[PDB]
RNA sequence: CACGGACCAAGGAGUCUAACGUCUAUGCGAGUGUUUGGGUGUAAAACCCAUACGCGUAAUGAAAGUGAACGUAGGUUGGGGCCUCGCAAGAGGUGCACAAUCGACCGAUCCUGAUGUCUUCGGAUGGAUUUGAGUAAGAGCAUAGCUGUUGGGACCCGAAAG
RNA sequence: GUCGAAUUUGGGUAUAGGGGCGAAAGACUAAUCGAACCAUCUAGUAGCUGGUUCCUGCCGAAGUUUCCCUCAGGAUAGCAGAAGCUCGUAUCAGUUUUAUGAGGUAAAGCGAAUGAUUAGAGGUUCCGGGGUCGAAAUGACCUUGACCUAUUCUCAAACUUUAAAUAUGUAAGAAGUCCUUGUUACUUAAUUGAACGUGGACAUUUGAAUGAAGAGCUUUUAGUGGGCCAUUUUUGGUAAGCAGAACUGGCGAUGCGGGAUGAACCGAACGUAGAGUUAAGGUGCCGGAAUACACGCUCAUCAGACACCACAAAAGGUGUUAG
RNA sequence: GCCCUGAAAAUGGAUGGCGCUCAAGCGUGUUACCUAUACUCUACCGUCAGGGUUGAUAUGAUGCCCUGACGAGUAGGCAGG
RNA sequence: GUGAUUUCUGCCCAGUGCUCUGAAUGUCAAAGUGAAGAAAUUCAACCAAGCGCGGGUAAACGGCGGGAGUAACUAUGACU
RNA sequence: GAAGACAUUGUCAGGUGGGGAGUUUGGCUGGGGCGGCACAUCUGUUAAACGAUAACGCAGAUGUCCUAAGGGGGGCUCAUGGAGAACAGAAAUCUCCAGUAGAACAAAAGGGUAAAAGCCCCCUUGAUUUUGAUUUUCAGUGUGAAUACAAACCAUGAAAGUGUGGCCUAUCGAUCCUUUAGUCCCUCGGAAUUUGAGGCUAGAGGUGCCAGAAAAGUUACCACAGGGAUAACUGGCUUGUGGCAGUCAAGCGUUCAUAGCGACAUUGCUUUUUGAUUCUUCGAUGUCGGCUCUUCCUAUCAUACCGAAGCAGAAUUCGGUAA
RNA sequence: GGUUGCGGCCAUAUCUACCAGAAAGCACCGUUUCCCGUCCGAUCAACUGUAGUUAAGCUGGUAAGAGCCUGACCGAGUAGUGUAGUGGGUGACCAUACGCGAAACUCAGGUGCUGCAAUCU
């Protein structure tokens, strides 16, 4: 029996979340080796039963679409008897914790009519996402993507060093201090420009003046989607917070 | 990547014929515009019955746009095209480059 | 079901079936890829030799 | 995958030598290429510019084009069932004069010299050149000279 | 130790047409093709014929358009045959077909822009590593045949379906 | 099994095909039901299976390249035929020699560079790399560790100074060499060079060997695009009548003599006949042919007998023979 | 070196069979002999190439005649019947 | 839907569905309206149901797990 | 009586709509699935000393990055080791000597390079325009990348010269459709003007299945053309593994290598295991076990006759002939 | 024959250690106004051939030196290898016939050669 784990990110952030929580809740305890993969890797199980209470723990903490299939060996004669050796094909939803995502039109629609240019927040057992400029969340089954998928904006490889020069709050709150139009500049124009940003993020409490944040910046990055391409270019900002550095 | 809003390239509009100075933006796609001959043609056959005639890419594999630029001529204002490689990150003018920094 | 792929058996005594010759490398080579500022000159040079042997001797 | 580059297997081909590193010496340039000369074919590692593919590494060709900095070779390469008429413009350092051909080229003279000179005698001009005949009998000298007695020697380890 | 065949007579499978390519035969030849039709008849035959039309005699460009001799219709290198001397061997002249090659002219693209001129029209002359399915003392049209192609039920027999 | 009821049954009448009817089985609907029957559209389409009708004569293949939703199929180059055309000593050739190139495998080397392997203990901002939770950073927790901190052997498809054998490129003249001076918008300080030429000189040994059932060009089209085996070099594999490549010969497409028998091995390739001599193998008898000659070895209460080939090992023997 | 032990498979059987023991076994040398659609010579058919022959006496000048070489073949092509 | 009677039918309304005397301008077709224009047209406002937000619903489809500990000779765990 | 310009009916428009219709549901592959990319490419190796050369063979990389990390010129020498200098140590800065590249050159690996192709300064846009020839994969078509020129215009240097992107080897894309730039030229065909539209020329918007379709499942109710080109059963080859037998004899048998147990190493046999393979059969060889019945094998549990013992008897244990 | 300028071939020319060099040429060396460049006239710039030197550079020699380069009845006709056999061997692999044929090592010898222009007891 086989259990395949994948993910199809060259940057596997999940992925890594998952190794270290196999160790914590003691799962891989009925293994007889461990192979690996391009992809991911390959855990090798003895007894048909024990692959299965894997899975059963993977569908709790990562967000998974599985299958099965099977190749005969032996076919003995004298009783009806299997020898059949098993694989199970795990795929994990190819998104990360901290991209940028632009979503379908019709599937924004139905998660209580979010705008498509949102973060990813807190990557679960389901899929949550964060609009960072009104702070407002859906969730995202596996059933749902998977029933049409789509891939990230942008990874965590593009993230660019910001500076804030202060925090203005609007007192709206809902657990993350919600609104603070951040007045940030550029790590690498600040020193010899006179260049300002001027962008609402839901990094609100926890920034101060003089900070290193990352962020994505818009305003000189040629995507090549069609959905980012499919939006109203004057309401996108030029700058999307993620998160604040040291 | 990074270029200069100003370069000085050959020019050819009938009376310069040599290297002047032009200025550098980044190319726009422009309107679809309809009335146009393909569009007019596509909304005369998907009218009626039989649905979708026409068939609809799905299976996109790129990540980058190839980078155009329109070199606009200070003189004459003969507006030439040139073409760069794939680059995720475009932006021209400012960040000029220092090598020894702390 | 699985193929051959590839192999080179018999493709050497096919070619010697009709026997492995030259181009034949004629006279007067095309002058094809010679330098342009060579083959501008080299047409005054013949024209005007050609003058010299039909005006002078005959 | 398979890899079908345009330097592939070139590992030990366009290796510089032992102890002969560094720039080329000055009578590589200075050497004189007219249109129609034997030249021979050996690239240079050092000169990337204007280098040949690895096929002609080897091959002897014809000069038919001069250029400032290359001359232009035609190649004779066999595909299938023909030969077919490639041609080249490599760099002046990778190429090289053949003696075989500069040989000749000296041989020539000395057989206009023989016809020349024996006109003037008159008979037996004999300028075609003959394979190593069957030598002619003759008498060895034992003066002084015994023939000495062989014999095959027994068997011994020594290891 | 794969499938069809118990035995006998009879039937039983690359055909026809439209449009064609190479090749061969015949007529005629800068022309060619009588036969939709008319005239006639010993009556679906044979014979005789006008005017148009088709392909060919000029290509090129997307088009507006423009349109093939500096010359013995060019120079060179071979070239069957022929002509002259010579006893022959060879020597020289002339070389069609053809093969390689440098030019010439016509059209497109790019440049030069003359005498002129409703002051913006006109494009003389000369070029250019470019380009054409071109010109350079025409070779095509019509019929018939083998082979080959495509569409036709298309060598013959055969579905589960719609 | 049930047998006085949700019972059995006659006649009448209603519901008809993507419809009816169903106390539900995808059951039944005239021996037809996970969609009836009849006729037409229809000779439906098939890269798939079977068949494809007279004789002799000459020539005679392919399972390989590139591309394709392509791998049981086509185009395309290859091999093959036919029609021939210009010419007839043309200079070509699966070859050698003289001369002169290129290469980095066999073998050599490790006291010439480069060099693995099996293992792996510590040192808490000399880093964190991959996480994770945080009203933040003097901020926490988990982990691979950052670090090998001391020496210790190994040789080599992916290590190298030198470097074979076989195989491989070019040259051996007339389209050449030599004097001489013509051409130009190129080139040179320069009638210097370059390139192509006029006129003159060098011919039968004209520039090594051997061969040349003529040399050269062109049009057009059939079949094929499943291969397989053997010696040698090899890769995966415990090994295989296994999988995948290299040069060459075969079988497929092919009989005949020999290996009793055999698609490939050994001889040898074919019109019909007579005579002679042989190959590979054989000569006690079946069986054509010496129970021939000569020198030795072996006796087995499972002897041994001829390549590919239908087998046999380590370890023992005062069995015999030579050392 | 030969032989022997090592050496065990299921229908009855295989140096090819009988058989063989100073061999009709193994090693080796010398001769003789047997025979293939192969090789040499000849006859004949056929194809291909190079030739001769309209004074005439032909009635087949796509005829008659001289010399030489070669002949396997599925798929396929052409040709004569 | 379940399948005599006796005896019971626990917890979850968020996911998917269904539904309402709920909030109002996020989405938003044709016809209409306005501006620009020589005119075909372009542009902008307005904008029904639905969707979106909010509530209800398990004898509707269904679901009912992880991390500590906290003893009485020898232990599951009431609790968190 | 009720209802009343609302309902109803007609046309268009948006929502809902497996209730119903039509079609699709890639390829390679030691069966098919899952995986994987071996499907488009690059370096080393396999590869057997030119080139070419396969496998789901091995060690690996690419869908990027750069106004300098492009171009030109000048100046200079690195990794490391040794010896010295307050705080200063294993590591700061400074100095000298030695130093063939043991450093660095955006990245994989392999080449290459020392008054440079590395490091530090100075100036610049040749990373430009016009189109042809040529190399590599190759059908001598495309596409990508690359070389050498010509005609223009410039950069740099005192100058010779060098530069058509990255030191070289990978870093990317047809038809139709849309779009911008060019000449601001051609056409809208009864003749004009102006919007609009269509053309020539050169770019971009993309097909990663990368010479380029627009596409989810299930069948245990199943159907047809076929395949031994291919699985599940017997047979054949192979023997890692299994059974089994030799040799060598560690530990043991209270003190004794072999009476007798015997692991580990090493050489073999068998087809009564399990694997590997795909040769025969898919126009069918009826595919488990039991009951019934014959015969064969010996690797002997019993029986017959013997040998050895740590065999006194009794009871055993080990070995031979023998089915 | 010695120098210098410019090279050609690129260790027989380099490396390490000591010694010798008349003549002239080189080279060290003296100064900072100017052109010019540095933290520093050390490097490069300019200025004088003047104050002075062969101490270094440079050239030549010596070393049973290290390296490097030629050879040889050195190793060795050995390793490998092309063809052939109904050759041996259960094999692994090995002999023969016609052929090509190395490398390390060992010893012996060598330690730059030359083109152009100028100038020197």
């Amino acid at each position: 029996a086989t259990v395949q784990i994948r993910q199809k990110v060259p940057h596997k952030r999940t992925f890594l979340f998952l190794e270290q929580l196999i160790l914590k809740h003691n799962a891989h305890v009925d293994t007889i080796s461990i192979s690996e993969a391009k992809d991911g890797l390959d855990f090798f199980y003895a007894q048909k039963n024990h692959a299965v209470k894997m899975i059963d723990f993977l569908n709790a903490v990562v967000p998974i679409k599985h299958k099965k299939s099977e190749e005969l060996i032996s076919q003995d004669t004298h009783t009806g008897a299997s020898t059949y050796k098993f694989s199970y094909s795990v795929e994990i939803v190819p998104i990360c914790k901290d991209d940028l995502v632009v979503l379908p039109k019709k599937l924004a629609k139905s998660m209580g009519n979010i705008s498509q240019f949102v973060l990813c927040s807190k990557i679960s057992n389901t899929v949550q996402f964060m609009d960072p400029t009104t702070l407002q969340t859906a969730d995202l089954s596996p059933s749902v993507y998977w029933r049409a998928p789509f891939n990230a904006l942008a990874d965590v490889t593009q993230l660019v060093e910001f500076i804030v020069l202060d925090v203005d709050s609007t007192g709206i709150s809902r657990g993350n201090r919600v609104l603070a139009d951040i007045t940030v500049a550029r790590t690498s124009d600040l020193g010899v420009n006179d260049q300002v940003y001027y962008v609402r993020s839901h990094l609100g409490g926890i920034c101060h003046a003089g900070d290193s944040v990352m962020g994505y910046f818009i305003a000189n990055s040629n995507y090549n989607s069609d959905l980012f391409d499919g939006l109203n270019i004057d309401y996108v900002p030029d700058v999307v917070l993620v998160k604040k550095l040291y | 990547v990074n270029v200069p809003k100003t370069r000085k390239t050959y020019c050819k509009g009938k009376t310069c014929r040599k290297h002047t100075q032009h200025k550098v933006t980044q190319y726009k796609a422009g309107k679809a515009s309809l009335f146009a001959q393909g569009k007019r043609r596509y909304d005369r056959k998907q009218s009626g019955f039989g649905g979708q005639t026409k068939p609809v890419f799905h299976k996109k594999a790129k990540t980058t746009k190839k980078v155009v630029l329109r070199l606009e001529c200070v003189k004459c204002k003969t507006r030439a095209q040139l073409t760069l490689k794939r680059c995720k990150h475009f932006e021209l003018g400012g960040e000029k480059k220092q090598k020894g920094q702390a | 079901a699985k193929s051959k792929n590839h192999t080179a058996h018999n493709q050497t005594r096919k070619a010697h079936r009709n026997g492995i010759k030259k181009p034949k490398t004629y006279k007067y080579p095309s002058l094809k890829g010679v330098d342009p500022k060579f083959r501008r000159n080299h047409k005054h040079a013949l024209h005007g030799t050609a003058k010299a042997l039909a005006a002078a001797k005959k | 995958g398979k890899s079908h580059g345009y330097r592939s297997r070139t590992r030990y081909m366009f290796q510089r030598d032992f102890r002969k590193h560094g720039a080329v010496h000055l009578s590589t340039y200075l050497k004189v290429y007219k249109v129609g000369d034997i030249v021979d074919i050996k690239a240079n590692g050092s000169i990337q510019k204007g280098m040949p593919h690895k096929f002609y590494q080897g091959k002897t060709g014809v000069v038919y084009n001069v250029t400032k900095s290359s001359v232009g070779v035609i190649i004779n390469k066999m595909v299938g069932n023909r030969y077919l008429e490639k041609r080249l413009n490599l760099r002046v350092e990778h190429i090289k004069h053949s003696k075989c051909r500069q040989e000749f080229l000296e041989r020539v003279k000395a057989n206009a010299a023989k016809r020349a000179e024996a006109k003037a005698q008159g008979v037996a001009v004999q300028l075609k050149r003959q394979p190593a005949q069957p030598r002619e009998s003759r008498i060895v000298s034992t003066e002084g000279n015994v023939p000495q007695t062989l014999a095959p020697v027994p068997y011994e380890t020594f290891i």
